[PDB]
RNA sequence: CAUGCUUGAGGUUCUAACUCUGGUCCGUAAUCCGGAUCGAGGACAGUGUAUGGUGGGCAGUUUGACUGGGGCGGUCUCCU
RNA sequence: CUUGUCGGGUAAGUUCCGACCUGCACGAAUGGCGUAACGAUGGCGGCGCUGUCUCCACCCGAGACUCAGUGAAAUUGAAA
RNA sequence: GAAAGACCAAGGGUUCCUGCGCAACGUUAAUCGACGCAGGGUUAGUCGGUUCCUAAGGCGAGGCUGAAAAGCGUAGUCGAUGGGAAACAGGUUAAUAUUCCUGUACUUCUGGUUACUGCGAUGGAGGGACGGAGAAGGCUAGGCCAGCUUGGCGUUGGUUGUCCAAGUUUAAGGUGGUAGGCUGAAAUCUUAGGUAAAUCCGGGGUUUCAAGGCCGAGAGCUGAUGACGAGUCGUCUAGAUGACGAAGUGGUUGAUGCCAUGCUUCCAAGAAAAGCUUCUAAGCUUCAGGUAACCAGGAACCGUACCCCAAACCGACACAGGUGGUCGGGUAGAGAAUACCAAGGCGCUUGAGAGAACUCGGGUGAAGGAACUAGGCAAAAUGGCACCGUAACUUCGGGAGAAGGUGCGCCGGCUAGGGUGAAGGAUUUACUCCGUAAGCUCUGGCUGGUCGAAGAUACCAGGCCGCUGCGACUGUUUAUUAAAAACACAGCACUCUGCAAACACGAAAGUGGACGUAUAGGGUGUGACGCCUGCCCGGUGCCGGAAGGUUAAUUGAUGG
RNA sequence: UUACCACGGAGUGAUUCAUGACUGGGGUGAAGUCGUAACAAGGUAGCCGUAGGGGAACCUGCGGCUGGAUC
């Protein structure tokens, strides 16, 4: 049976990566809330 | 002609089919073709604004020459081809120094003609001259709206205008619709009407045959859940228990739409 | 009744406001956008604000109690 | 009401096919009545075939059973 | 064994190899391991990226729009799943190799020297450059047979021979311009065109010739007196090493691979841009730049281990699940089905017994033959090729493989055809034409004999028929209890819409409809085809009318 | 032992008789019911073909004929 975790790792950059997050101001957002709750990866 | 197929199979028995073998079967015209891509009835925002719409042949666009702003100049027809944008034939004409162009073929023009354009042309039919200097009670088609604009009016496979009355600097004109409207002379426009006017007693068949060009499924709305359509709902087989209405709410059983009222003066009467 | 200076509505016309998802010039190496100039329409259209109509397209809600289970029926205040 | 009544098919048919008209409460593009071909579609009837059945018998593998190793689960107030 | 064998991509990330280990992990033990510790291991001008080009789409200077955040979009520049330079064979490690080594190639760039010269783009032309189906060929890989070389003479009758086994290999490149495909060619005089220019492209006139020009598999030759090759010998220690090294040819068959981005045909009419060739503008012109020959030098950076239809990826697991593409041998066979094998891989990480009921998956079954049951559910049965034969009805295609029947193994006798192909013959003398005995290979015909219970003997492989309801048909649907009579459908009708269209998404700009134009586009119902579709406009909608009545903001006479 | 072949079997058609729930017209009947279509110019002249309509004879449209009276 298929699943629903096809893994991608060019697609998995263009959704959730750094630059896609420091595109929008929305995105900006999320980075700043996960600097503040101390996150290691802050990025996948 | 009309083809008509044997019932060989089941999905051929209903198919008739128009064979024109004046057509050319080569290549078209390479410079005058422009790559155009499927949009599947999406705007710019992504979303559905026409719907049935999806699928079919690639197809290239042929740049058709609607203004025929070359006065003056001589043609020939080299030959009548096939367009997969209009459901008229195209005819490929050579002036008199080279420039070649494809313009919307006329219904008898076939392999030699002249077909040229201006003031002062002769009255056979795919000649093109402005709407001041041609005969009262001739047949037109391809009519010019706005003076450089091109044709607009009149375009499809077998259409045709008829020129009823001239007063002033407009001229007056009933349409294929059954309405009378009133244009600017200095507009132009072609004699005769559009070729292929067969087109119109094919049949295509099958399901599949709608799906090659591009129109996919209706499903009508009493088929529907009333939060689909405002027909949806009910215990078996119903009928839509409210006034025939769209999906969106509006009346569609006899109810007019148009608002216009900045080009209501160039209706002389409605089509109706 | 005549004219005069005003004034409600009606029709026609003009161009100069406005509009053009019409042509050609420039910015420019550009089917965007501006400016210029021709053409068309024209005090209309259109937008702001005020107001009548329509409007399950959409929204927030209401739709009683008794009752030999509920519903249907009946009853709900006062006098003998 | 109803397994209406008549005919056919069966030894025997509340189902099936053909009719009758008393249509509780068919009916003409929420289409009426037919229709060759098509259907992992509904109903009924035949031929062949048979462990479906009268009515089960024997045989072959995998478990179940015993020995060695590893080793769960739901449940549970306490139990002479 | 069309995988349970090999190889790419994605994904994983050291699981790869070697020493030392067994606590935990491994559904049991473990000396073993995809487990623990420590070392080692991935070598490129040509492979894949990067660099060059663009598709859908994204972002987007200015700009337009919008309470703000922001939306859309022009110039532009990102984005492969596509386009665009060039390498093969052999040897070698415990672990890498088209990367190292050996041999033989190819592509592109830089700097010099010589000789001769009109150079120049972001702009113009050409080219790149392409669909579905189908069919005739030509060829190659591969497969068989024969010959050859080396070895053998068989635990049991025979086996020195029409006997047995193994091997009989060799690339890119160079030369060659073939089967075949496409196309008329040259000279000269001009020019309402290619936004400007143009000797280039396009258009026009005249003369001459009947021949050029462009693609194009493959053969042959050469690469290659070399590599490889069973094995033989010498040294070291049942194994390593160095040297040597046989034969290595002919005939048939033949692809779904190549010619082929070809050819024919049909409608649903079948990517872009760059590299590339050429023309010229602004500019140089006796510097620049260009074309040839020779000499010298260079080709950076990143990935290369290992799994990869799985015990390493996605499923919590060493999980009967899922996962794109390539190769794909023999005997039978129509076949990539099926059966038995090859190369290669494996026996699925608890075993041993014994042979109760009962459960699961199967085999056979007396006499009946649907009596079973809601229902022939399940099982049994049919099943191939050739020939004979086949009803109602029909939209004339069908129904139809209707139904039903006959033959089929093996060994001989006679006999008829096709392909390939020596010798010969012809002229265009050579990658050519005709034609060929034997050999090899593929199709048949009529005549006997013979064995068994049975010859389509195994695997494989339609059950058929008669009345009716529904839906015309092929299709679609409730991922995970409903596949249908439900949805779609071709056809039919009504209605709206004159183009800045109706309509839809958007506070808006704008976008789709559509680079469409009433034979078009949207909505609604019905649902192939045949015969038809009757009466009612009172209600509620829609359409037309404008006389009269009622009627909003607004204005403000009059009165208090 | 082979060849020929009668009886008898199996499958599927054609044709022809009898019969069949129920249905369609026709003929013959008697002082029945409704109308009055034709024969006179039968009181709207009749017939012929075709189409639609109607309790029924029949009516109406289109083309045709005189086998139509007055004139
Ligand atoms: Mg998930
Ligand atoms: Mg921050
Ligand atoms: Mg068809
Ligand atoms: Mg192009
Ligand atoms: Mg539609
Ligand atoms: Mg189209
Ligand atoms: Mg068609
Ligand atoms: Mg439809
Ligand atoms: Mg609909
Ligand atoms: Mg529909
Ligand atoms: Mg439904
Ligand atoms: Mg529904
Ligand atoms: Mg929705
Ligand atoms: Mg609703
Ligand atoms: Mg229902
Ligand atoms: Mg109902
Ligand atoms: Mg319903
Ligand atoms: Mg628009
Ligand atoms: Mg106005
Ligand atoms: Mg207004
Ligand atoms: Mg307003
Ligand atoms: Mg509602
Ligand atoms: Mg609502
Ligand atoms: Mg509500
Ligand atoms: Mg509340
Ligand atoms: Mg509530
Ligand atoms: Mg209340
Ligand atoms: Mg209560
Ligand atoms: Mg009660
Ligand atoms: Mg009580
Ligand atoms: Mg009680
Ligand atoms: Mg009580
Ligand atoms: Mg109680
Ligand atoms: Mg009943
Ligand atoms: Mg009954
Ligand atoms: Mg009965
Ligand atoms: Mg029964
Ligand atoms: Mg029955
Ligand atoms: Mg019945
Ligand atoms: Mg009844
Ligand atoms: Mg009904
Ligand atoms: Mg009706
Ligand atoms: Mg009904
Ligand atoms: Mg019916
Ligand atoms: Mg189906
Ligand atoms: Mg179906
Ligand atoms: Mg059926
Ligand atoms: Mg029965
Ligand atoms: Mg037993
Ligand atoms: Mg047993
Ligand atoms: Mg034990
Ligand atoms: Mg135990
Ligand atoms: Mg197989
Ligand atoms: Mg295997
Ligand atoms: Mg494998
Ligand atoms: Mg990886
Ligand atoms: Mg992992
Ligand atoms: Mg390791
Ligand atoms: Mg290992
Ligand atoms: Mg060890
Ligand atoms: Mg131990
Ligand atoms: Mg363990
Ligand atoms: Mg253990
Ligand atoms: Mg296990
Ligand atoms: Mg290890
Ligand atoms: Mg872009
Ligand atoms: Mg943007
Ligand atoms: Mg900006
Ligand atoms: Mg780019
Ligand atoms: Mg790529
Ligand atoms: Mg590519
Ligand atoms: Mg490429
Ligand atoms: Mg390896
Ligand atoms: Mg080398
Ligand atoms: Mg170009
Ligand atoms: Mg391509
Ligand atoms: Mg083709
Ligand atoms: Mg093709
Ligand atoms: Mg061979
Ligand atoms: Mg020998
Ligand atoms: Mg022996
Ligand atoms: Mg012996
Ligand atoms: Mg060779
Ligand atoms: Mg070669
Ligand atoms: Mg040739
Ligand atoms: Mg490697
Ligand atoms: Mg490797
Ligand atoms: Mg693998
Ligand atoms: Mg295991
Ligand atoms: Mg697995
Ligand atoms: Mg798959
Ligand atoms: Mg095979
Ligand atoms: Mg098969
Ligand atoms: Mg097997
Ligand atoms: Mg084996
Ligand atoms: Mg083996
Ligand atoms: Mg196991
Ligand atoms: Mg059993
Ligand atoms: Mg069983
Ligand atoms: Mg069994
Ligand atoms: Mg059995
Ligand atoms: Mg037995
Ligand atoms: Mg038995
Ligand atoms: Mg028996
Ligand atoms: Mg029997
Ligand atoms: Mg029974
Ligand atoms: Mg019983
Ligand atoms: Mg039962
Ligand atoms: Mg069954
Ligand atoms: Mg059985
Ligand atoms: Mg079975
Ligand atoms: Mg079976
Ligand atoms: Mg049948
Ligand atoms: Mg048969
Ligand atoms: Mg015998
Ligand atoms: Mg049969
Ligand atoms: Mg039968
Ligand atoms: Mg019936
Ligand atoms: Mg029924
Ligand atoms: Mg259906
Ligand atoms: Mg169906
Ligand atoms: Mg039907
Ligand atoms: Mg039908
Ligand atoms: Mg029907
Ligand atoms: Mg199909
Ligand atoms: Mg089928
Ligand atoms: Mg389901
Ligand atoms: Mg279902
Ligand atoms: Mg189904
Ligand atoms: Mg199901
Ligand atoms: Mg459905
Ligand atoms: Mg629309
Ligand atoms: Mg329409
Ligand atoms: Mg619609
Ligand atoms: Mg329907
Ligand atoms: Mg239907
Ligand atoms: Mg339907
Ligand atoms: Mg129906
Ligand atoms: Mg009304
Ligand atoms: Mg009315
Ligand atoms: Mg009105
Ligand atoms: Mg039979
Ligand atoms: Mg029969
Ligand atoms: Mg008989
Ligand atoms: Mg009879
Ligand atoms: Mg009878
Ligand atoms: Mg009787
Ligand atoms: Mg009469
Ligand atoms: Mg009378
Ligand atoms: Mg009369
Ligand atoms: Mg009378
Ligand atoms: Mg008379
Ligand atoms: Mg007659
Ligand atoms: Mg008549
Ligand atoms: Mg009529
Ligand atoms: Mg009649
Ligand atoms: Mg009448
Ligand atoms: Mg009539
Ligand atoms: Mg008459």
């Amino acid at each position: 049976m298929k699943r629903t975790f096809q893994p991608s790792t060019l697609k998995r950059a263009r959704v959730h990566g750094f630059r896609a997050r420091m595109a929008t101001k929305n995105g900006r957002q999320v980075l700043s809330r996960r600097r503040a709750k101390g996150r290691k990866r802050l990025t996948v | 002609a009309i083809v008509k197929c044997k019932p060989t199979s089941a999905g051929r028995r209903f198919v008739v089919k128009v064979v024109n073998q004046e057509l050319h079967k080569g290549a078209p015209y390479a410079p005058l073709l422009e790559k155009k891509s499927k949009s599947g009835g999406r705007n710019n925002n992504g979303r559905i604004t026409t719907r049935h719409i999806g699928g079919g042949h690639k197809q290239h666009y042929r740049l058709v020459d609607f203004r025929r702003n070359k006065d003056g100049i001589p043609a020939i027809v080299e030959r009548v081809e096939y367009d997969p944008n209009r459901t008229a034939h195209i005819a490929l004409l050579k002036y008199a120094d080279g420039e070649r162009r494809y313009i919307i073929a006329p219904k008898g023009v076939a392999a030699g003609d002249q077909l040229i354009s201006g003031i002062g042309a002769p009255i056979k039919a795919g000649n093109s001259m402005p709407l001041r200097n041609i005969p009262v009670g001739s047949t037109v088609h391809g009519i010019e709206l706005k003076p450089g604009k091109g044709a607009q009016i009149a375009r499809s496979a077998g259409a045709s205008a008829q020129l009823v009355a001239r007063e002033g600097a407009y001229v007056t004109l009933r349409l294929r619709s059954g309405e009378m409207r009133k244009v600017l002379a200095e507009c132009r426009a072609t004699l005769g009407e559009v070729s292929n006017s067969e087109h119109s007693l094919r049949s295509l068949g099958k399901a599949g045959a709608t799906r090659w060009r591009g129109v996919r499924p209706t499903v009508r709305g009493v088929a529907m859940n009333p939060v689909d359509h405002p027909h949806g709902g009910g215990e078996g087989r119903t009928s839509a228990g409210r006034h025939p209405v769209s999906p969106w709410g509006l009346q569609t059983k006899g109810k007019k739409t148009r608002s216009n009222k900045r080009t209501d003066n160039m209706i002389v009467r409605r089509r109706k």
